[PDB]
């Protein structure tokens, strides 16, 4: 029988870091500089004299200490007394608030576009797809059968095998094959099967 | 049949079926291991100072 | 415990040098470009090409509701703000070398850098966002400015514990 | 003078365990390596979590039932299935 | 109707999805920077009523 | 009392024991094979066939960024240096009848206790990640491993606890 032939799909290795694909590196980057304002900002308001400065804990490491485990959203041992604290608090929340969220939307549609992916089936519908090419070898009997063949689908097949160019023949299996290897993904040939099942 | 020499499918169990593997997300794995790791030296260090004075 | 004004006194001049290189030098950037494609460096202000037979032509930058944020970046003000404001916190601690014994002369030192780090934060982002609209990558200058913020940060903070310390024990 | 605090193995326990939930921890490493073990924990927990959620949101979206086999091959590895042609057609000869 | 090619009507090749650009972000931190911007004033204003 | 040192270098002997056996043995894995398909087990070293004509034959294993991490799982250097650094801890605790009053034994094999354990974590990591570089189920030396782990993760926290009391004592 005559067979479809194809090149196999490159295996998606994973990368060791993969995960961090959804939020593109300078987002990664600048979280950190806003981290470290916070801490600086509610460091020096809280030891500003409160009209002395050993009114409060919030030094400057105490101050580091908050601002980590509340990004985290992991709550926090103590709480910044005055209002203007208070204000710095409630600012750097919503914006983890905000981040977190859009980091698991993106990965969940990440995700979701590849399940439906849908890979080349049966391959009849190569009657159907248009954006991957086939070949077929020069003189071989296929190049009369699908003139010579006349059912629907080969019919818009062997009006493709007309019209496409450069074109779908080739002159030696070496070379088609030569053609799939280096055509890789775009392009597919048309052979013998008892031949793709010595090569394969 | 001497001649085909290739074979390895997914049977006995599957890649494709759908859940997360471990290597996609082992790095963080990595990072808590060397967090952990570091820490052990801060008390080293605090030793080292309090245990002159 | 006193020496903290040997120390104190060291980074602020360091930092503005950085930031003031960052901002006069053409490597921000490398991308494809042109001086009237091919590979080019980028500064703020001017282009100049590389990779071919052109190379070291150059031309002044392309300087073109939202529409009213153009002139943010086109300016660059915040750049120009930061450093303004670091050279007066610096001028605040040689100002307390004289007029000892007020304290408050010192205080500023710190908001100052703050407000300067602040500001080339929002530098950066201004000029992510307008420039990321190609296999591009960052000149040293945005490395520069970047360890500037921090030293400029440690710095204030210090400071201000030099200035926690100093007055405190006159309270009793 | 040791055990200037309340970190027992058993309350160690405890509270990691807390903080692997995004759960009320009272007590605080007051401390430097302390602090430091308890921020990686909890960025680890993070990211496992919101991967679980984002793949059981793929999951639900999109459905496959799979079939059990394809193969001549399948069919000699046969687990209960039973099989055969028809009866006096010449396929049975064939075989 | 034989000079017909384009179906890309019909999104006959698949897109695939890249990560989030800062421009889809950028809003919260200039709210953030505002933010703490004000939040230092409260303290100058508050020493000066606490001045006498 | 007292007797927790019996009970804490059983503890370091059965882990060590356990770990040693583990790193000793071709029950790491089940999977189909040849010794050039048949059912085939591991051993961390070496491939060798069970189920067939060739039962008990035995060949070296195929051992061939991430260009770099393939030495990581070929030296298989972290479960080794478990093995290593709890063979100190335990050598040292031993030594604890003689050269008394000193007391550091127990706080240096405690942190080698801890640090042996860490170890075989990274292991584990680095193998079952290796090994998807199917039908697979583990052999009885993982979970041997496992087992070496968990009594190490146990005896150390037992082992400070009793340097803490006795050297606490002396606030009384
Ligand atoms: N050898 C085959 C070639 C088939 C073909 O490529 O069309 C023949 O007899 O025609
Ligand atoms: N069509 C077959 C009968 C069906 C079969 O062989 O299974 C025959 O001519 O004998």
């Amino acid at each position: 029988g005559i067979s479809i032939m194809i090149k196999k799909p490159q295996k998606s290795k994973p990368g060791v870091f993969s995960f961090l694909d959804p939020l593109a590196y300078e987002i990664w980057m600048c979280i950190v500089f806003a981290y470290i304002g916070v801490s600086v900002v509610l460091f020096l308001v809280s030891r500003f004299s409160p009209y002395s400065e050993s009114t409060n804990e919030f030094g400057i490491f105490n101050s580091l200490w908050f601002s980590l485990g509340a990004f985290m959203q992991q709550g926090c041992d103590i709480s910044p007394r005055s209002l203007s604290g208070r204000i710095v608090g409630g600012v750097w929340w919503f914006f983890t608030l905000i981040i977190i969220s859009s980091y698991t939307a993106n990965l969940a549609a990440f995700l979701t576009v590849e399940r439906m992916v849908s890979p080349i089936e049966s391959a009849e519908d190569l009657s159907k797809q248009t954006e991957i090419a086939y070949g077929t070898l020069d003189s071989g009997s296929t190049k009369e059968f699908f003139r010579r063949s006349k059912i629907a689908v080969f019919d818009k097949m062997w009006t493709y095998m007309r019209s496409a160019e450069p074109s779908v023949f080739v002159r030696t299996t070496a070379e088609g094959v030569a053609r799939v290897r280096k055509s890789k993904g775009k392009y597919a040939y048309l052979l013998e099967s008892t031949m793709n099942e010595y090569i394969e | 049949y001497d001649k085909g020499e290739c074979g390895a499918k997914d049977s006995g169990s599957k890649e494709k079926t759908s859940a997360l593997s471990l290597s996609n997300v082992a790095g963080v794995f990595y990072i808590l291991v060397g967090g952990l790791g570091l820490a052990m030296l801060v008390a080293l260090i605090e030793f080292c100072y309090k245990s002159r004075a | 415990r006193g020496v903290q004004m040997l120390l104190t006194t060291v980074g602020a001049f360091a930092a503005f040098s950085l930031m003031t290189i960052a901002v006069g030098t053409d490597y921000w950037l490398y991308s494809r470009g042109v001086c009237k494609e091919v590979m080019t460096h980028s500064g703020l202000w001017r282009t100049c090409c590389l990779e071919g037979n052109f190379k070291g032509l150059c031309k002044q930058i392309d300087h073109f509701a939202e529409y009213f944020l153009r002139a943010v970046r086109a300016s660059s003000i915040f750049p120009i703000l930061s450093v303004i404001l670091l050279f007066m916190g610096g001028l605040c601690i040689a100002a307390s070398e004289f007029y000892k014994t007020r304290h408050n002369i010192i205080l500023s030192a710190g908001i100052f850098f703050v407000s300067a780090g602040l500001s080339n934060i929002i530098g950066i982002i201004v000029y992510i966002s307008a420039n990321a609209g190609n296999s591009y990558s960052y000149g040293w200058s945005f490395y520069f400015g970047a360890l500037s913020f921090i030293i400029a940060e440690m710095v204030g903070v210090l400071a201000v514990h030099m200035f926690i310390d100093r007055h405190k024990q006159l309270t009793g």
